[PDB]
């Protein structure tokens, strides 16, 4: 939300406020454009482009401290898993059994005139990810430990 | 094999094809033995008694040549198979060996196969105790636990876990 502004002199108003030797930078400046409230008081000031300063190791430490730290990255113990999973897998499948009736309706429907049929119920990816990751606990069972 | 339509019927050819059928039993080519039964469909029909003796022997062989081997040996004193019947005695089946025997069964002479024929005499002992025990590999038949008795375990679950890695990773690999 932060923005940077520099005033333009009234004496400078007769002269062009910002002569541009580079078209591409003006185009990058053009992308933010103006805010409606800023437009109300824009006169006597000129918006100046703000960009993040180069971040390298600084980016790297936050990057290291994002998935590993800001997001859950215990890593030594990063890998519920078999306790409530049976409830979640039964519930999503039940939703699919009701949801799949809409695709059954589309195939039976002549659909000479195109109509929405509530297809793309999906949840197939959600079931696939949950069942496979829990099945991958076999690696913990016989490889990570003994 | 030669097309030779002009080839005349040969008395030697009919019996020797039957001898070949018996020879296939001698080398234990069972798939070929049926291939030979197929090879002469017109000969097999009902006649060709020389061809008939090996086909009857084949019925006995799936039945277990051991039970009817005495009948097969005396079926023909001479059918031009006199050398071949000696080979048939050589090809006496000992596949019944995978069973309890010696003390635990003691006598297998009831089946009548030559190898297990004779209740306990040295002639029976020579076949029975050949290489220590018949064929000679595996545990001694007298103290044998019926057979190899290999058994199975549920330790394989760790091996199945290794199998799980391959199959599960593939389902994810497809994406």
């Amino acid at each position: 939300v932060i923005d940077a502004f520099r005033l333009i002199n009234a004496n400078m108003m007769v002269l062009g406020h910002e002569p541009r030797q580079t078209t591409s930078n003006l185009g990058h400046l053009n992308k933010p454009s103006i805010q409606a409230l800023i437009h109300g008081l824009n006169r006597h000031y000129y918006s100046i482009t703000i960009n993040y300063r180069k971040n390298e190791l600084e980016q790297k430490m936050l990057l290291n401290l994002h998935k590993k730290s800001w997001m859950e990255g215990l890593t030594l113990q990063d890998y519920v898993v078999k306790e409530m999973l049976e409830l979640a897998k039964n519930y999503n499948k039940a939703v699919e059994e009701e949801d799949k009736m809409t695709p059954e309706q589309l195939a039976i429907k002549n659909v000479g005139k195109q109509d929405p049929k509530r297809h793309l119920e999906e949840h197939v990816d959600v079931l696939m990810t949950s069942n496979i990751v829990q099945c991958l606990a076999a690696m913990l069972d016989t490889v990570v430990f003994k | 094999f030669d097309y030779k339509e002009q080839l005349p019927e040969s008395a030697y050819m009919h019996q020797l094809l039957g001898l070949n059928l018996l020879f296939l039993l001698s080398q234990n080519r069972v798939a070929e033995f049926h291939t030979e039964l197929e090879r002469l469909p017109a000969k097999d029909i009902q006649t060709n008694v020389y061809i008939k003796h090996p086909v009857s022997l084949e019925q006995y062989l799936m039945e277990g040549s051991y039970n009817k081997v005495f009948l097969a040996k005396g079926n023909i004193p001479a059918e031009s198979y006199t050398f071949f019947i000696d080979i048939l005695l050589d090809t006496i089946r000992d596949e019944i060996a995978g069973c309890i025997e010696k003390a635990y069964e003691k006598i297998l002479f009831t089946e009548a196969t030559r190898i297990l024929f004779f209740n306990t005499p040295k002639k029976m002992t020579d076949y029975a105790k050949k290489r220590g025990w018949v064929l000679g590999p595996n545990n001694y038949y007298s103290f044998a636990s019926q057979q190899q008795k290999p058994e199975d375990t549920t330790i394989p679950s760790t091996e199945l876990a290794k199998q799980v890695i391959e199959y599960a990773r593939q389902l994810e690999m497809i994406v």
